[PDB]
């Protein structure tokens, strides 16, 4: 319930990566309803952006710096079940549901 | 303890003394005068300090006060107020922009303060409620409008006042 | 139609006389600005000697002072009971928080005036507006109320 | 005589109509608490007392003494029955 | 007959027996006083020209000091 | 941008889409309105201080049309009823203030752009009298501005739609829906959303758009049944019909059209029973496979399940 | 349990109150309040203002005990300037200071009568505010939010005739005062919505950081007017009332209490009041006469200084506290030797007070818990900042 | 009990190995410590027959961007036995967590929700660690002196939703900043 | 100028801060005797009214 | 029988005039005691104050949620109205001034007073809100509560009085009233009357403050009016029974030529204004108690006296043969 302790290794910082995973993943259902998003996206979609967001943060390796990402994943997801901020295609901060950049970003402005 | 004690408290209780002593000054007010006023025909009391609504000041020559220091864009707590100046064909120094956002300002008379040539006043009217959000973005001329029309009672108020400031 | 402007005319006379006899507020006291109000309704203003009676409730309610800053946590419940009002309803804002953010503008957390959330038909300036700042806003409102024509205007459509 | 009541059914009728036109002129323009159970059981017993003495304080100057503590012997039945509910506290909502 | 629908203009013509004229300004707004103790020696009233669509802006800058005892110089007096 | 539009009947249902979207892109927004000051109030929420601006105006007087016209340079024509009031006829909603509204915007000679909204299925040969009152303005706009720019949207759903609306209304009220034609005609309903981002786009390009007519319709094609079928689906009630044949719903939609242009008193609009929309419904609305669609304006229109359908969650 | 969503949305309890109760039919189980609905980032803004532009911000944290929390402030930075006060200024600050804990005193016990059914004791209670409020007026022209003290004193001396006023309104306080109790204090129904109810031992407001009337409440005798004076406390007399039982009944008797207190305290300051300056007479922080800026270099040079730039505060930190009507309101200023302070936390009395709702209504009646909001006296400006 | 005694008797009486820094001065006695400290030296400070801090009056945080640990925490506590008041300050930076100490003082609780709200420094073992001031899903820790002043986000109803909506700030008028130094 | 607002010469008259007690109420006996009296002596009456109306 | 209905509606359209003016009556005694004026600019003295609110509440638009009880939420303003306006049939102005001349009207309104439950009840289980659903269940079960004294101390007066007919009951107090003798009585059927009309210090449905949802919280409009001209409809009627059982209804004070002048009618009219000042004066003198502690002064106060008092007369009537 309290705060645990930092992680002592990536062993035990994997093991809570794990767990907040799993988490994430079994209020999939709960935030389906919430934002009524049966025509909108599939459930294995949502599962996906979770796991990308995991997968982009594989290249830390200080376990104090998991623990504060699982921590603020922890409190992200609470929010979007408890306290909904509807959007229609974003659900928190996640969008839901022959020339090059250079030249559109041109035409768009002078900054960058 | 006594049966004459247990006597007046059980009494005291079923015919509930203390609640008629209630009734008893409650209705002494219904009698006498209220202290209701009869707005707007009468207004409640009001000082010389009072600080309502801004206005700008002129000379008794019908020029400006103001000479765009800057000193009230810079000392106003809500940042209120927005100056331009340049100077002017005859070479005075003067304001061509000065607006004050009333929605944002939180009348604490500070402008007033910092003023050295008494231009920017907290006038005494309080009574300009409007229909639109724009109408309380005052621009200079507003404010300049808002000295001819109040000038005499500041005046009057400044005399008071300058006694103690 | 010499004859049906005349009635028409009597009829909406009727209509603003209820309805500016007769308007009862639903407080949204947030902040500073609420306590004024308190006094306004207090013995020296009296606002019940307009008519003017404070009710709990939205779905008893023809008018809202927001009176107080907005932040953008109680900007959605702020919509919510507006949204329960019965129509036809008023929003006065009073204050220079609930006018345009006032001394909170540049705050990451206050919403920039609460007409940005609710349409607003009086504002009252000052922070806090007096007492009797707020008593000529309200006379302002139903100085706006005397100015609809429902029955012509329905009558025309 | 049953004559009196006609003007009541009538005054109902008209009450009718008055509560229609008030209400239809604007169209123009799980959780068990048990002590609601024992409050309402203890009403029904009380309803029932007041339902008997209706005849009994009509009648008392024919009954006479007999009919008196024929009363007495009920209230007092009753009256054990609302001992016992206070002293199990039914009468307490805390 | 405004006093019948306008009870607050009534209790304007009410207070107004036994008071004093102070003054009248431009508009045509009429000042009274009494000179007693009610509300703590506070009685100084304006009665608006306009017997109808009467409002608390119409009074001039010169009467409003005196209005809300800001002062104690009249309209008149200020404007002299 | 320095874009300042005057768009007519903003105070309706695709009015508040509009108004938003136009506010979205910095352009300046004067809301013309002729009945009560609370008609537009909901429109000043939308837009910065200032830029969304409603003026009081009467459809029968002239002066106050180039009045409210005076200080733009595109104008935008919402006006129109699908049903009939005793002082404005089919014609004098559908084509009498469009082709004034032309004429003040020709002796404007300021308005760069000119868009009018039209019904998807306008033609002289139409069975509703509201569609041929709408040709008719098609070609008296076109007449008059060469230059404009027609919008022909179909059945538009939204959570101020009288589509979805009175049907729900009517199957909480009574507890059965009726088909006008056996559930059978097939019309291509359209997020009101996406008619918005089309105006907003038709007043974007280079200049691509003017003198053309548009045909806006959904991306899939439904029948009056099928429709109902999504509506039975978002409000989680059990699906009960009544089949009305044609001949028996304009007896029912025939008082109204009867007894409109002889009482001297208004009358309910009418939801489901209105006589026009009935003859309408004889014959299927779809989009032309020779007009301009929503990929003319490199624009993809949003399905109907989902969001375009999630209002509907207030009638469970 | 099922959970009761209950937020008092109007003037009647706060206004952006918002409590998450867990009921076990009408008994209260748990109680959770909802907080930041009134967050409007006060110590972010203050940050960014000059020591005299964050002055006004102390006015709008507990926004009916106003000129207290700017004697909190002020004295903060005359602590960090080591600044010298003028006699006269002092006594000034300590007559507005209880001034404003009878407006206090006022608004919160009526208030909570109010919430309970009392509804006369409110009317007759607000038309003494108003004679107050008139004395806020007369020296700042401001009602509410004076900004009247300052770093150094005082903005402006008293008006002529003012103190006779005051006078006047002290000659009749106690009648009213007399008035209030005689409708509440032997009333039974009165009395059976406040014994017992919200119990606080000693230990437990000591555990949970409580102050003021929370603390006194149970017999702790601790009040910092007496434990760590300031400005001329030390030459009054007054009593510090206490507790013997820690239920909401003491706090409500202990408030009528510390108003007879502070009539008493408002007396002294009358007949004592000094003739002097009203601000410090150093000639960098404070500004000067009007009539010496317009005829002197060095004031002229001095104004433009101190409305443009603000005075400098010497790098330090220290922790301020005053006893406010609500309890220890404390300022920790952080100064880096600029113009604007580095770090300005504010604690509210009324954060610790809401904090304890949990412990304090724990098995209470769900009608109780607006008793016992009402005896911790919340208002959110401080609460949220 | 005046602050040349609590110098002096924290001095003889304390273990060594807690305290790295004590300032005695006009401003405050104050006791600087490692984190991994904190929580044992204010167990000690509120048993102790001769200290008996009781009262934790709050707990802030100050941010020093130029320091590799960036956050400093602030415990102002008081004696109401002895009418003396201590500050214990310890330091910490953006990943490291410190100890709670609301099994000491059970009104921590609320100060060090307040201080992870304002500046994203954890706390072990404290109940329920979660956001209590700012707005449900805010991003940032506002206190943090790179944090800018009007945030990134605001809200505004918007009517095609049907709803009260977050999207990114723009400002009519930006906040002047004047520098005066 | 040097004139400053200030106490009277003599300093204002000393005024009340503790709670002035009222003795106002018949109380106990008075009360009880008044019922119980009333009590009897009306049923009396009671009796001689239905006497009459019989 | 064809000038019945000018009867009833001479009875029916007064009444909603008197219950207009009692609202203004209780704004404006509450303000003179709080030192305010009250209503006083719509209309000379206010007194145009009822039309413009009643004018208000039928121009505002009807919310009607969505609930699957549509009927019962529109229909239980109607039985609560229509239930206060019935009661009136029985009741004597003078004599022979009443409209139904019932020989067991005393039952019929202890009926009435039973029925006065649902409309509350089905008010609060039809709004689709628990907390005005649980308000609901508190106010019902109170009335219920209180009915109960207000029934024994009925059954104290007939047993006075013999009869059940309200002229009876009245004119049995010619020698005198029954207030005299029954003062306790008096005092404890004023507290309950207090209590059963859900008035101060009884009014649970009052303390929205409290976090306690009155019954009526979803109503707009006129159901919202029709609940409260019901309910002060209810007040009146519960003076009148006050006036009627305890101060002798019609007669004079004191049976001389002097008061015999001025009529009956009079004479009922200021009992029942004197009963109406105190509903609005206790209103304005005291706070509020919980609903825990009023339901134990109804079970544990109120009727064990009332009982007592049944018996005590009864026995003492019995003792010395003074029965009716
Ligand atoms: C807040 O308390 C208040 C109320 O709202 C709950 C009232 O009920 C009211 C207003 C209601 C009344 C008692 C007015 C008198 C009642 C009536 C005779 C009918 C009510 C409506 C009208 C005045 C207009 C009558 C119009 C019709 C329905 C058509 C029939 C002819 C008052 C006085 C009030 O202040
Ligand atoms: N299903 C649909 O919605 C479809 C509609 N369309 C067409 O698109 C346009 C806009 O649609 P929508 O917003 O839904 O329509 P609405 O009927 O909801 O709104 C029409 C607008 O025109 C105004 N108006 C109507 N009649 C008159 C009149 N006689 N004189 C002056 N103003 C008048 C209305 O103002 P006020 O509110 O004051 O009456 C309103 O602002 C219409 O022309 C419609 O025919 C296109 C395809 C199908
Ligand atoms: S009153 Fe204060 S906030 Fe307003 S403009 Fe003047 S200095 Fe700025
Ligand atoms: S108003 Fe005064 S302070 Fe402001 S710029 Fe003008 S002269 Fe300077
Ligand atoms: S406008 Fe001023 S007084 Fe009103 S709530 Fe905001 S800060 Fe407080």
């Amino acid at each position: 319930i309290g705060v645990p302790p930092n992680s002592a290794n990536l062993t035990e910082a994997r093991r809570r990566v794990f767990d907040f995973f799993r988490a994430a993943c079994r209020s999939i259902p709960t935030i389906m309803d919430i934002y009524n998003l049966q025509d909108v996206v599939a459930p294995s979609q949502l599962r996906y952006a979770i796991s990308a967001q995991i997968r982009n943060n594989a290249h830390i390796t200080d376990p104090k710096v998991i623990d504060l990402l699982i921590f603020k994943g922890m409190e992200e997801l609470t929010d979007i079940v408890d306290h909904a901020k509807q959007r229609h295609h974003i659900i928190g901060q996640y969008v839901v549901g022959g020339k090059t950049d250079f030249l559109k970003n041109f035409y768009t402005s002078n900054y960058f | 303890k006594d049966w004459n004690t247990v006597f007046e408290r059980s009494i005291n209780t079923l015919f509930l003394t203390e609640m008629v002593r209630g009734l008893s000054l409650t209705l002494k007010y219904f009698f006498d005068p209220k202290v209701t006023i009869n707005y707007p025909f009468e207004k409640g009391p009001l000082s010389p300090r009072f600080r309502g609504e801004h206005a700008l000041r002129r000379y008794p020559t019908g020029e400006e006060r103001c000479i765009a220091c800057k000193l009230c864009e810079a000392v106003c707590p809500a940042q209120a107020i927005t100056i331009e100046a340049e100077e002017r064909e005859d070479g005075s120094r003067r304001t061509t922009r000065y607006d004050i956002d009333m929605t944002k300002c939180i009348y604490c008379g500070f402008c007033q303060e910092a003023c050295p040539v008494d231009a920017i006043v907290e006038g005494p009217n309080f009574e300009f409620a409007t229909e639109t959000h724009e109408e309380l973005l005052y621009d200079k001329e507003k404010l300049l409008e808002n000295g001819d029309r109040w000038e005499t009672e500041i005046a009057e108020n400044l005399r008071s006042e300058s006694l103690y400031r | 139609s010499k004859a049906a402007e005349f009635v028409i005319s009597k009829v909406d006379d009727l209509m603003n006389w209820a309805r500016t006899g007769s308007i009862w507020p639903m407080t949204f006291g947030l902040a500073c600005c609420a306590v004024e109000m308190m006094h306004t309704g207090a013995a020296r203003y009296d606002l019940d000697r307009f008519g003017i009676i404070f009710r709990p409730s939205p779905r008893q309610s023809d008018c809202m002072i927001v009176a107080g800053t907005l932040t953008n946590k109680m900007a959605p419940a702020l919509r919510k009971v507006y949204d329960q009002m019965p129509e036809p309803r008023w929003v006065i804002s009073m204050g220079s928080c609930a006018n345009g953010g006032g001394y909170y503008h540049y705050s990451y957390s206050v919403v920039r005036g609460c007409d940005r959330i609710v349409p607003v038909d009086i504002y009252v300036p000052g922070c806090p507006p007096t007492a009797e700042a707020l008593l000529y806003g309200l006379l302002q409102l139903q100085k706006k109320i005397n100015r609809r024509k429902d029955f012509l205007h329905w009558w025309n459509k | 005589m049953m004559l009196e009541f006609a003007p009541i059914f009538i005054y109902l009728v008209i009450s009718l109509l008055v509560s229609l036109i008030l209400l239809g002129v604007p169209f123009l323009f799980s959780r068990f608490d048990i002590r609601f159970y024992l409050v309402s059981i203890l009403f029904l017993i009380f309803d029932l007392e007041v339902t008997f003495f209706f005849p009994w304080a009509v009648s008392l100057n024919k009954i006479d003494l007999f009919g008196f503590w024929s009363m007495m012997a009920f209230l007092f039945i009753l009256t054990i029955g609302f001992l016992y509910e206070w002293k199990r506290g039914a009468l307490d909502w805390e | 007959m405004r006093c019948l629908p306008d009870g607050n203009l009534l209790q304007t013509k009410i207070h107004n027996i036994g008071a004093t004229l102070v003054g009248v300004d431009k508009f045509g707004n009429k000042y009274y006083q009494k000179l007693g103790d009610t509300q703590y020696g506070r009685h100084r009233w304006v009665e608006y020209a306009s017997k109808d669509r009467y409002n608390a802006s119409q009074v001039p800058a010169e009467w409003h000091g005196w209005l809300h005892f800001i002062t104690d110089h009249t309209g008149d007096e200020l404007l002299s | 941008s320095g874009i300042v539009a005057t768009v007519f009947g903003a105070t309706g249902f695709l009015g508040r889409y509009l108004v938003q979207q136009l506010a979205k892109m910095g352009s300046q927004v004067l809301v013309p309105f002729r009945g009560s000051e609370d008609s537009p109030r909901h429109l000043k929420l939308m837009g910065d201080l200032g830029q969304v601006v409603p003026m009081k105006f009467d459809p029968r007087d002239e002066d106050s049309i180039k009045a409210v016209m005076a200080k733009a340079n595109v104008v935008i024509n919402l006006i129109g009823r699908e049903y009939e009031t005793r002082n404005f006829s089919f014609e004098d909603a559908n084509h009498h203030i469009a082709e004034k509204l032309a004429l003040v915007a020709k002796e404007h000679g300021g308005i760069m752009r000119y868009i009018q909204v039209s019904c998807l299925g306008a033609s002289v040969s139409s069975p509703s009298r509201m569609l041929r009152a709408k040709a008719a303005a098609e070609e008296a706009v076109l007449n008059a501005l060469p230059e404009a720019t027609i919008m022909r949207p179909a059945t538009m759903i939204g959570t101020e739609d009288r589509i979805l609306n009175p049907w729900s209304m009517f199957v909480k009220k009574y507890g059965f829906l009726p088909l006008i034609g056996g559930g059978t005609t097939k019309f291509q309903p359209v997020y009101v959303v996406d008619v918005a981002a089309a105006i907003v786009a038709a007043l974007k390009d280079d200049g691509s758009s003017m003198g053309k007519t548009y045909e806006l319709g959904g991306p899939d094609v439904f029948t009056t049944h099928e429709l109902a079928e999504i509506m039975y689906d978002m409000i989680r009630e059990w699906p009960r019909y009544v089949k009305l044949p044609f001949p028996i719903a304009k007896a029912m939609a025939a008082p109204r059209d009867f007894m409109v242009n002889k009482v001297p008193f208004p009358l309910p609009s009418p939801q489901i029973f209105n006589l026009d929309q009935i003859n309408a419904l004889t014959t299927d609305t779809l989009v032309s496979d020779n007009a301009l669609k929503f990929q003319d304006l490199d624009l993809v229109p949003h399905k109907l399940k989902g969001y375009p359908v999630e209002f509907l969650i207030q009638y469970r | 349990n099922f959970t009761l969503n209950f937020g008092p949305q109007h003037p009647a309890a706060h206004g952006v109150l918002r409590l998450v109760l867990e009921m076990n039919g009408e008994v209260v189980e748990r109680a959770e309040p909802h907080i930041g609905l009134l967050h409007r980032g006060t110590e972010k803004l203050i940050e960014y203002k000059t020591y005299l532009q964050a002055l006004p911000y102390f006015d709008r944290l507990d926004y009916v005990s106003m000129m207290a929390q700017e004697h909190a402030y002020s004295l903060a930075v005359e602590k960090l300037l080591n600044c010298e006060v003028p006699l006269r200024a002092q006594y000034i600050r300590v007559l507005f200071c209880e001034i404003t804990r009878i407006l206090n005193h006022l608004l919160a016990l009526t208030t909570h009568a109010m919430d309970v059914g009392a509804l006369t004791p409110f009317l007759w209670a607000f038309e003494e505010r108003e004679k107050l409020l008139e004395f806020y007026e007369r020296v700042s022209g401001a009602r509410m939010h004076a900004s009247f003290i300052r770093p150094g004193g005082v903005a402006q001396d008293l008006p002529l005739g003012l103190c006779r006023d005051i006078d006047s309104f002290t000659q009749q306080f106690a009648s009213r005062i007399d008035e209030l109790e005689e409708m509440l204090t032997g009333n039974r129904i009165w009395k059976q919505r406040l014994v017992d109810i919200g119990t606080v031992t000693a230990q437990q407001a000591k555990d949970w950081g409580f102050s003021g009337v929370m603390l006194r409440g149970s017999g702790v005798c601790w009040d910092l007017r007496r434990a760590a004076p300031y400005d001329v406390y030390d030459q009054l007399d007054f009593d510090v009332p206490v507790g013997t039982r820690g239920d909401c009944y003491d706090r409500y008797c202990i408030r009528i209490e510390e108003m007879r207190q502070s009539l008493r305290i408002i007396v002294q300051c009358l007949n004592q009041m000094p003739s002097g300056m009203i601000k410090a007479d150093d000639r960098k922080l404070c500004p000067p006469s009007r009539c010496r800026m317009k005829l002197s270099m060095e004031s002229l040079i001095h104004h433009f200084e101190l409305y443009t730039e603000g005075f400098s505060v010497p790098a330090s930190s220290t922790y301020t506290a005053v006893e406010a009507p609500k309890g220890e309101f404390g300022v920790f200023l952080v100064s880096n030797g600029s113009n604007r302070p580095y770090r300005c936390k504010i604690r509210a009395p009324g954060f610790a007070h809401l904090q304890g709702l949990d412990f304090m209504s724990k098995h209470h009646m769900l009608a109780d818990v607006v008793t016992i909001i009402g005896t911790q006296d919340i208002v959110f400006g401080e609460v949220d900042r | 009990m005046d602050n040349q005694f609590i110098f002096k008797y924290s001095w003889e009486t304390l273990p060594k190995k807690w305290v790295k820094k004590m300032e005695r001065s006009e401003h405050g006695n104050r006791f600087d410590t490692n984190t991994d400290y904190l929580f044992q030296l204010l167990c000690f400070l509120k048993l102790h027959t001769y200290t008996r801090v009781q009262v934790l009056i709050d707990i802030c945080g100050v941010d020093y961007p130029s320091r590799k640990r960036r956050f400093e925490v602030v415990y102002n506590l008081l004696s109401t036995r002895y009418n003396s008041r201590i500050r214990v300050q310890t330091s910490a930076d953006e990943v490291t967590r410190i100890s709670s100490v609301v099994s000491l003082f059970p009104s921590a609780g609320w100060w060090e929700r307040e201080v992870w709200d304002m500046f994203g420094v954890s706390f072990i073992n404290h109940p329920d660690l979660r956001r209590i001031l700012t707005d449900y899903g805010f991003e940032g820790h506002p206190l943090r002196k790179d944090f800018p002043l009007s945030g990134y986000v605001q809200v505004r109803y918007d009517d095609p939703e049907k709803r009260v909506v977050s999207e990114p700030i723009e400002m009519t008028q930006e906040f002047r900043y004047f520098d005066f130094a | 100028p040097l004139l400053q607002d200030g106490p009277p010469p003599g300093g204002f008259a000393p005024v009340r801060y503790a709670r002035r007690i009222s003795n106002t109420g018949p109380s106990a006996m008075a009360m009880f005797l008044a019922v119980s009296g009333a009590f009897a002596w009306g049923m009396y009456q009671v009796g001689q009214g239905n006497k009459i109306r019989r | 029988y064809i000038a019945v209905p000018a009867e009833i509606l001479g009875i029916i359209l007064p009444l909603l005039l008197g219950v207009a003016f009692l609202v203004l009556a209780e704004r404006k005694v509450m303000a003179f005691v709080q030192r305010r004026k009250g209503p006083d600019v719509v209309g000379s003295f206010g007194l145009l104050q009822p039309l413009a609110d009643g004018l208000k509440l039928i121009l505002k638009e009807p919310i009607s949620p969505s609930s699957a009880n549509f009927f019962l939420f529109r229909m239980a303003p109607v039985a609560t109205f229509m239930l206060s306006l019935v009661a009136w049939a029985v009741v004597p102005f003078d004599y022979g001034m009443v409209l139904s001349d019932l020989n067991i009207g005393l039952l019929y309104l202890f009926a009435i007073s039973s029925l006065g439950v649902y409309g509350i009840i089905i008010a609060g289980r039809s709004s689709n809100s628990k907390y005005a659903f649980l308000g609901a269940l508190r106010s019902a079960a109170q009335m219920v509560s209180y009915e109960v004294s207000i029934g024994l101390i009925l059954i104290t007066v007939l047993i006075c009085v013999g009869s059940c007919n309200l002229s009876e009951i009245v004119m049995a107090q010619k020698q005198i009233w029954f207030g005299i003798p029954l003062f306790p009585v008096l005092v404890m059927f004023f507290i309950s009357c207090l209590a059963e009309t859900n008035r101060a210090p009884f009014d649970l449905p009052e303390a929205e403050a409290e976090l306690v949802a009155g019954y009526n919280v979803e109503y707009s409009s006129m159901g919202f009016a029709l609940f409260f001209l019901g309910e002060y409809a209810n007040m009146i009627l519960m003076s009148g029974l006050c006036t009627l059982f305890f101060l002798g209804g019609w007669l004079p004070i004191l049976d001389l030529p002097i008061f015999k002048k001025i009529p009956g009618s009079i004479w009922f009219s200021i009992k029942v204004l004197f009963f109406l000042f105190l509903y609005i004066w206790v209103r304005a003198a005291f706070p509020r108690y919980r609903y825990d502690q009023l339901m134990g002064l109804g079970w544990k106060v109120f009727l064990p006296l009332s009982l007592a008092w049944v018996v005590s007369v009864s026995g003492l009537l019995v003792t010395f043969q003074w029965l009716p």
